[PDB]
């Protein structure tokens, strides 16, 4: 239950802020680091809870 | 020899073919409506076994029901040829005979037997729905016995060889 | 090193199987393109110098399959194996370029430690049909 | 076009047609039998002769 | 030929390790973790069976549930990598060279080098 | 096998066997209840591989 | 490539002439540069495109390209 | 007689050709090419028949060869009765014979009944009627007496009663012929699907064989018409080139992509399986004894080029037809989009 | 009720991939064989989860 | 007037079904576009055993009744589902992905009632 | 003699026929046979007691 | 750009991404786009012939690149090869070159560019489009020719040749 409580505190995590760079409004710019964390984090749950 | 089995299991295949007789959901003009008129209770079709299909996959009859352009004439050809076989024809209206009221024009084709091999007409414009019922029960009389026209030779023993 | 002239893709796949050369060169050449005259002659001089490669010559208007059955796209092709596995190839006539790739082949099979026993000579197609049994067969069999 | 590179630059070699005699022998399945006849004996044939003894 | 309890014991082990060798593709992986969640529920039914424990035997339907919420956890993942730009297949998301790739190949999203 | 259509058949044969195993064990209910949970499931996973 | 435009004279041919020279009007010069296009799985910039004047410049653009096949 | 035939081919379906044709044994697969080959210039085309069923596509597309007062179809005709023959003949100028034993029959009688009584028929109705100007027979070639399968023996037959009868009559010898609807890719692609794992081969594959195209064909059809000197003489047709068996189906293993795989049946087994058990279109014995013999272009003949007709090679002519029967394995994401 | 404007529309921006048809969207040929067209209707439609997105219309099936 | 009166109809229809000739496309999966129909007809054909006509008037002496038919309902589901992908109609598609809308709300209504 | 099947060919069909035969034999006529097992070999008569032998 | 031939109507490389994960592209050039033509806005008037001769090369340029999936989809590839295809369209516009009228050339180009996007998405038919493609006086290539006539009327003007040819029915 922990873990799912953890699991949501980081999903809830703000991801795109309101910054003074004003150079990407037209460009596509990729961050992995909201996903990066969700899949190691269910996959380490997993594990785990299994063993 | 094989006769003795096949001719009554041909006459049998001959009536369920003619019994369930299912043409396409394929309307082009105003013999459409007269098809509809066909469908519905005055003259029941399901009377005779006939029931609309919409794929040409389940269909046994085209109903070539409305004028053809040049701007179709290659769809009616792609969906002849994907109906599951057997199949037969149907040219309703003096547009899909001949031409009709459009045959003088540049755009419409002279006539669906020109795409497709038409096994049978009904003349029209529009076509009664007695006259498309005629057309139809004629159509199914000629399907059951096209089976076994006399073809075959009998020999002295008055087996077919 | 001479260079061995084949017109007959049967003959030329028979003995280049049947020698079974550790470093062999193909040349595949066609008359449509001109260069193919100074590439006959840059593979001829080449042949003598290089006494570590099988120099084989192949003309495709004699020998149709053979453009099939190498992958020959463009001509002059010359066409490098290590135990029957291609492991380089040249589109044009480069007399230098030609020398380099050779050179380049021979140090890096060299430098090589093969297994004992799991060596041994390969026809050339053999490489592309297995992966064609890992990968094509599999994908057709999903689709279509 | 980066993407499919790979199968731009992949050859590909023409089939060679033979004519294959040994087709419906299934070796693979005689093989098969061999091992799996070998195998019952030795262990399954053997034990049921003595515990039938 | 393998009694029971030592067939799942090794098969739990098994499923983790085709889980693990099988190419990283996130839906795959999903359903190798169903499947482990599976074999668990199966060796606690055994077990409970074996020792006539009413906890082990109910545990299947904790694991079931368990189950059911990790794979919408991994639906939502799996879709969520579209807006995020990340190939299912995660080899594929960086650029470091793998032989167990037939076709893997980057490029900087350039056309020359040298201009001059 | 790589193929995921493939792997999910193969997934779902698994379960057949898992619930086969189950109804010699005698754990009939188990199976049933087993089969009905993860059908959906597999549904779900034809859907999202689909997608 | 040009092998299929059989106005030019594969042997006697000059890197440096213009494509009047060999013998093809604009139609045919379109026509070789998406020939060549399509060869070499690569696409021309329009400015580069229009500004191609011989073989040889075909020649050195598609060198210092990288991304040919 | 005359064997000048004035027609006009600068016109379409709507025009007057000038040629009256009847084309018999047009329900097979040539029959509707060699129909339309002369009714899209205008020409009238008969088509007598007696084929089982009625309703197939091959007799109902005959109708589409000319068009509408130019196509007639010839129901339940009597192969063995004078009469019908006149009849049919009455008012052609042209007399086409396609009449051949199918690849279905094995019956030698059935064979030489098909390949010389219907022939030798049409040929002593054509010298009875002073109208009929063209007589065009297809045999086969290879044809021999000493020819091991049925319909070559009879069709040696079958041509020589024909030439006895009518003197001015043209033979053609086409060569295995391929199509949309022939019985060799169409084959080739059947087998292959219903086996999934090999063609069943019952010999070494190294008979010789020179496909032509059946448009080919047709162009050599209407060629002999405007040659007024090809009356009375033999033709054999065929491609540009000889491919043996094997040759031929690594041809078309390569063109469709589709790996080959030849499964050997013995010969003596397979013949005696054929010829002992019910033979239909994919079973029949004639094409387990065509594929020892030879099939191709001897000199002892007139040629193709004679009708100055410059046939296709194969590899570029059966490319189309095998289209859709291509191998899918790794394409780039662009060839996805189909 | 709350907004669900969000989840209403999806705008596109200049180069930018979520802001973008991020699917291969459903081209299909609504008639002209389709019960639900009157027979001559060849209507190119653009389906994106089975909602239509763009309208193509081919009328000219019954032009005389 | 298929039988006097109309009492063959329904058996015409099955002997014309029989008749009717079969192709499948060529782009299509011909080993799937087979096996699915197939698969789905054994389905159909084993709902029959999930019957009882009497306190015990049943083929098996079946306990779980109400979970064959949802397993046997989930199954045909999956059938109609891999029909309409294998056959690569956009139409037919599209009918796959309503019948997955339709089996979801069925698991939570048929589940409820149950 | 002659045999186109192998000699250990022969050993095999030897011992599964030993096999098959040992087990219906055991099975047949050294079994308390209280209960229906092999059908048109034990009698299907109705018993009037616990214990009856088919 | 909210165009048919936009640089973002390209259809992505993947479910989850365009072609990579460090990069965004697509082909529209060479392929359909993803997304169908809903408006093809009028060209803009030109006021010179060196602009109408612009449009026109533009126009050719796009239908070289096309020409070879168009063959591709259509299996009229046999038929003819790509750079046949590209020199008798070649053909079909010199035939057109004398044109001098900039609104002209204007609207056919818009026609050019109808036609060309029908080809790409099979709105017409393979037989009724390789009109334009085929050969003005060279046989198709999946076909053998007849030289009867050349043979026939070897070095003879071409009036000799139409006037042995005939005009009209001879029956009537
Ligand atoms: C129950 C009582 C209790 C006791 C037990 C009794 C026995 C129980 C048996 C249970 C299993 C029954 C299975 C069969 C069910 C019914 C269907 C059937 O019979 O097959 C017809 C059926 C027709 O094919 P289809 O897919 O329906 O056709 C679709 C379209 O028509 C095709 O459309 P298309 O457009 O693609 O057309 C292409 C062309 C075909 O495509 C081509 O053009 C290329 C091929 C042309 C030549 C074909 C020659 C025949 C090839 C036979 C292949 C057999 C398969 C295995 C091959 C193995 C090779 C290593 O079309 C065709 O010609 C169709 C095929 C015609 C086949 C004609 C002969 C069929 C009957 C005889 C078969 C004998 C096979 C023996 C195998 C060995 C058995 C040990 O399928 C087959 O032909 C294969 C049948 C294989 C099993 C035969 C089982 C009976 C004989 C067993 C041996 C004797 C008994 C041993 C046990 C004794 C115990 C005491
Ligand atoms: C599909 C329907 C049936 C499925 C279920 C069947 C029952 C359950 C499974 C039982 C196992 C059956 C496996 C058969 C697989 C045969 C594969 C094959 O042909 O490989 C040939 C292969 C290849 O044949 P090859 O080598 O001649 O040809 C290939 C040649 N090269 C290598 C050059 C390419 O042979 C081998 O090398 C490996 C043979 C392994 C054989 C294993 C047999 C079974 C072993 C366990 C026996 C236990 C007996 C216990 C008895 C107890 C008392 C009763
Ligand atoms: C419910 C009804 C089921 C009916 C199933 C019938 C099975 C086939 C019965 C064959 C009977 C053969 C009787 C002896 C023949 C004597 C002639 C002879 O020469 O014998 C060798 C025959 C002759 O074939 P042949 O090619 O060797 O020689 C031709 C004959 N001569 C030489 C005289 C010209 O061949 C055979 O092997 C037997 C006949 C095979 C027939 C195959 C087609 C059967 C068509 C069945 C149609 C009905 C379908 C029913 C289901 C419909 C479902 C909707
Ligand atoms: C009381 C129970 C009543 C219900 C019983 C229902 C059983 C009906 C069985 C009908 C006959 C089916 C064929 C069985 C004979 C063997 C077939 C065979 O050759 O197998 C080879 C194939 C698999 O091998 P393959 O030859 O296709 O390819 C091998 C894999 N590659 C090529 C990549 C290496 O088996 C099948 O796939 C058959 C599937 C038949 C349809 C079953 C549908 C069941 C419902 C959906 C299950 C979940 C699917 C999820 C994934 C999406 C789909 C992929
Ligand atoms: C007189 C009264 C009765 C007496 C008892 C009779 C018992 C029945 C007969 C038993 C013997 C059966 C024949 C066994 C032959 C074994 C041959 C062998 O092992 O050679 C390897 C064999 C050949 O390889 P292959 O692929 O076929 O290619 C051919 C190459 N020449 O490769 C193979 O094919 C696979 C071989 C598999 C080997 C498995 C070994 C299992 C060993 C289990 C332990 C046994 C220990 C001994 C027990 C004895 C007890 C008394
Ligand atoms: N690969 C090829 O196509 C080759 C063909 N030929 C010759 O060209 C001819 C035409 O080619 P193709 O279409 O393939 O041949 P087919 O076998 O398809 O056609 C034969 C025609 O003759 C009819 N027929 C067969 N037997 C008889 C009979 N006893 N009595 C009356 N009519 C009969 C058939 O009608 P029905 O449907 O009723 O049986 C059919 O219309 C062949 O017959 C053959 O003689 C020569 C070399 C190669
Ligand atoms: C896929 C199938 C598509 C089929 C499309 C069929 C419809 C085509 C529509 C009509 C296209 C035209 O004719 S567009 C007609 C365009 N008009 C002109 O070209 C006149 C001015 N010409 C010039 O500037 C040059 O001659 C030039 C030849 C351009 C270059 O020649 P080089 O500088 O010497
Ligand atoms: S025939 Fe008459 S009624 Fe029928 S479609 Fe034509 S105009 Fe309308």
């Amino acid at each position: 239950l922990v873990s799912c409580a953890i699991f949501y505190k980081f999903i809830v995590s703000k991801i795109s802020f309101k910054n003074s760079n004003y150079k990407d409004n037209y460009f596509s710019i990729f961050s992995k680091n909201y996903l990066n964390v969700l899949f190691y984090q269910y996959w380490s749950s997993f594990f785990s809870s299994v063993m | 020899r094989v006769d003795y089995i096949v001719t009554p299991i041909n006459a049998v295949v001959s009536w369920a073919r003619q019994g369930s007789f299912w043409p396409l959901t394929f309307g082009l003009a105003c013999c459409a409506v007269e098809m509809m008129h066909a469908t519905v209770s005055r003259y029941d079709f399901d009377r005779f076994g006939v029931i609309f299909r919409a794929t040409p996959r389940q269909a046994d009859l085209i109903l070539v029901a409305g004028t053809l352009t040049n701007k179709m004439a290659p769809g009616l050809r792609r969906l002849y040829e994907q109906t599951l076989d057997p199949k037969w024809v149907l040219s309703m209206g003096s547009c899909a005979n001949g031409g009709g009221y459009y045959h003088y024009s540049y755009s419409v084709v002279r006539g669906c037997n020109r795409i497709i091999p038409v096994d049978i007409y009904v003349p029209g414009c529009p076509p009664t729905a007695e006259a498309l019922m005629f057309g139809v029960l004629q159509l199914q009389k000629s399907l059951y016995r096209q089976i076994n026209e006399g073809e075959k030779k009998y020999n002295k023993k008055d087996l077919t060889y | 090193s001479r260079v061995r002239s084949f017109n007959d893709f049967k003959a030329a796949k028979t003995y280049i199987d049947t020698l079974k050369p550790k470093l062999a060169c193909l040349y595949f050449r066609a008359d449509w393109n001109p260069l193919c005259e100074q590439a006959d002659k840059d593979f001829d001089k080449l042949s003598d110098t290089h006494l570590e490669y099988e120099f084989v010559k192949i003309d495709i208007d004699k020998a149709p399959q053979a453009k099939g059955y190498f992958a020959v796209r463009c001509e002059p092709e010359f066409l490098l194996l290590c135990l029957g596995q291609e492991m380089t190839r040249q589109t044009g006539q480069n007399q230098r370029n030609l020398e380099h790739r050779l050179f380049k082949v021979q140090e890096y099979v060299k430098g090589l430690n093969f297994p004992a026993g799991m060596d041994t000579y390969e026809e050339f197609h053999e490489q592309y049909m297995a992966e064609h049994t890992q990968l094509d067969k599999e994908i057709n069999e999903w689709a279509r | 076009q980066n993407n499919d590179r790979w199968v731009y630059e992949r050859r590909k070699s023409n089939f060679i047609a033979q004519v294959d005699y040994e087709y419906f022998k299934f070796n693979h399945w005689r093989t098969a039998w061999r091992y799996f006849r070998n195998i019952f004996l030795l262990t399954a044939g053997v034990s049921f002769l003595y515990n039938m003894e | 030929m393998l009694t029971w309890i030592s067939f799942w014991s090794l098969i739990f082990w098994l499923i983790l390790i085709i889980l693990v060798l099988k190419p990283k593709n996130f839906i795959s992986i999903l359903f190798m973790s169903e499947l482990t969640w599976l074999a668990l529920y199966c060796l606690s039914l055994l077990f409970g069976a074996i020792y006539c424990d009413i906890t082990l035997l109910s545990i299947s339907f904790f694991i079931l549930g368990v189950a059911g919420l990790e794979f919408s956890f991994g639906i939502l993942i799996a879709i969520l990598y579209k807006n995020l730009n990340e190939s299912l297949n995660t080899d594929l998301n960086n650029n470091n060279n793998n032989q167990n790739i037939f076709d893997k190949n980057f490029k900087t999203p350039l056309e020359k080098i040298n201009w001059q | 096998n790589n193929n995921l259509y493939y792997i999910l058949l193969y997934i779902f044969l698994e379960i057949v066997f898992f619930g086969l195993f189950l109804c010699l064990y005698q754990l009939e209910l188990f199976t049933g209840f087993l089969w009905v949970a993860e059908f959906a499931i597999v549904f779900i996973a034809v859907v999202l591989l689909f997608y | 490539v040009l092998s299929n435009f059989e106005q030019v004279n594969l042997k006697n041919l000059r890197w440096e002439q213009n494509f009047k020279k060999l013998g093809l009007d604009s139609l045919d010069q379109t026509a070789l540069l998406a020939s060549i296009e399509h060869e070499f799985t690569i696409l021309f910039p329009d400015g580069v495109f229009e500004g191609f004047e011989n073989l040889e410049q075909v020649v050195n653009y598609i060198l210092k390209n990288i991304n040919a096949v | 007689r005359s064997t000048q035939l004035k027609f006009y081919d600068g016109g379409n379906r709507q025009s007057i050709s000038g040629i009256r044709a009847t084309i018999f044994g047009a329900t097979g697969f040539m029959g509707p090419y060699i129909g339309a080959a002369l009714g899209y210039i205008g020409s009238d085309v008969i088509f007598p028949h007696n084929h089982v069923y009625a309703y197939d596509d091959y007799v109902k597309e005959l109708k589409l060869c000319a068009g509408s007062g130019q196509s007639y179809i010839m129901r339940h005709f009597n192969y063995d009765d004078d009469n019908m023959y006149d009849m049919a003949i009455k008012n052609s100028n042209v007399v086409i014979n396609l009449v051949g034993s199918r690849l279905q029959n094995k019956n030698f009688q059935k064979a030489a009944y098909a390949n010389i009584h219907v022939a030798k028929k049409i040929a002593e109705a054509c010298a009875r009627n002073p109208n009929v100007r063209r007589l065009i027979h297809f045999s086969a070639a290879g044809a021999d007496t000493k020819s091991p399968s049925p319909d070559l023996h009879t069709k040696f037959h079958g041509e020589e009663a024909v030439l006895n009868a009518f003197p001015n009559a043209t033979i053609f010898r086409p060569c295995t012929v391929y199509g949309m609807q022939d019985y060799f890719i169409r084959h080739w692609i059947k087998e292959r699907d219903w086996w999934y794992h090999f063609n069943i081969v019952t010999d070494d594959c190294t008979a010789k064989r020179q496909p032509i195209l059946i448009n080919d064909v047709a162009q050599c059809v209407l060629n002999a018409l405007k040659l007024q000197e090809s009356a009375g003489q033999i033709y054999e047709l065929g491609g540009p080139h000889v491919y043996s068996r094997l040759e031929v189906f690594e041809m078309l293993a390569n063109l469709s992509g589709r790996p080959p795989k030849l499964a050997h049946i013995p010969h003596d087994i397979a013949l005696k399986i054929t010829q002992n058990f019910y033979n239909w279109e994919f079973f029949n014995m004639e094409k387990v004894i065509k594929d020892k013999l030879d099939l191709i272009v001897t000199g002892k003949h007139k040629t193709i080029s004679d009708l100055y007709v410059q046939p296709v090679s194969f590899p570029q002519g059966a490319e189309q037809f095998i289209d859709d029967v291509r191998y899918r394995g790794v394409e780039t994401h662009d060839n996805l989009e189909k | 009720m709350n907004r669900s404007i969000f989840q209403l529309w999806k705008p596109e921006s200049p180069r930018s991939n979520v802001n973008s048809k991020q699917i291969k969207t459903m081209n299909v040929n609504f008639g002209p064989q389709h019960p639900a067209a009157h027979g001559v209707l060849r209507l190119i439609l653009q389906l994106n989860g089975e909602i239509a997105e763009r309208f193509d219309p081919h009328i000219g099936l019954l032009h005389r | 007037y298929v039988g006097y009166r109309g009492r063959l109809q329904y058996i015409a229809d099955a002997l014309k079904l029989f008749i009717k000739g079969i192709v499948v496309p060529e782009g299509s999966n011909k080993f799937w576009f087979v096996a699915i129909p197939s698969a789905a007809g054994a389905i159909c054909y084993t709902f029959w055993i999930n019957s009882m006509w009497g306190p015990s008037v049943s083929i098996f002496d079946l306990e779980y009744n109400l979970v064959y038919a949802t397993i046997l309902s989930i199954l045909f589901s999956f059938c109609i589902m891999l029909t309409g992908y294998f056959s690569k109609s956009k139409y037919a598609f599209m009918a796959s992905i309503r019948c997955a809308i339709l089996m979801l709300n069925i698991e939570i209504f048929l589940g409820l009632l149950v | 003699a002659v045999r186109f099947v192998g000699p250990l060919n022969i050993v095999f069909a030897g011992v599964a026929f030993l096999m098959f035969y040992e087990n219906n034999y055991k099975k047949l006529y050294l079994n308390p046979r209280y209960s229906y097992t092999m059908p048109y070999l034990q009698s299907a008569k109705i018993t009037k007691n616990l214990y009856e032998k088919l | 750009m909210n165009h048919y031939w936009g640089s973002s109507n390209t259809i992505p490389a993947s479910s989850t991404q365009n072609n990579n994960y460090f990069s965004g592209g697509g082909n529209n050039v060479t392929i359909r786009g993803n997304e169908i033509m809903e408006r093809l806005p009028s060209q803009t008037p030109s006021q010179n012939m060196v602009q109408a001769s612009m449009k026109t090369l533009r126009f050719y340029r796009k239908f070289c690149r096309l020409i070879p999936f168009i063959l591709r989809i259509h299996n009229i590839g046999t038929k003819f090869t790509a750079q046949q295809a590209m020199i008798n369209f070649g053909n079909y516009i010199r035939e057109r070159n004398h044109y001098r009228d900039p609104g002209l050339i204007d609207h056919r180009i818009q026609l050019g560019y109808e036609l060309l996007y029908e080809a790409e998405m099979h709105f017409s038919q393979h037989t009724i489009l390789m009109q334009y493609l085929s050969p003005y006086n060279t046989p198709l290539s999946d076909r053998g020719y007849s030289y009867l006539e050349k043979v026939k009327y070897g070095n003879k003007s071409k009036f000799l040749q139409g006037f042995y040819k005939g005009n009209k029915p001879t029956e009537f």
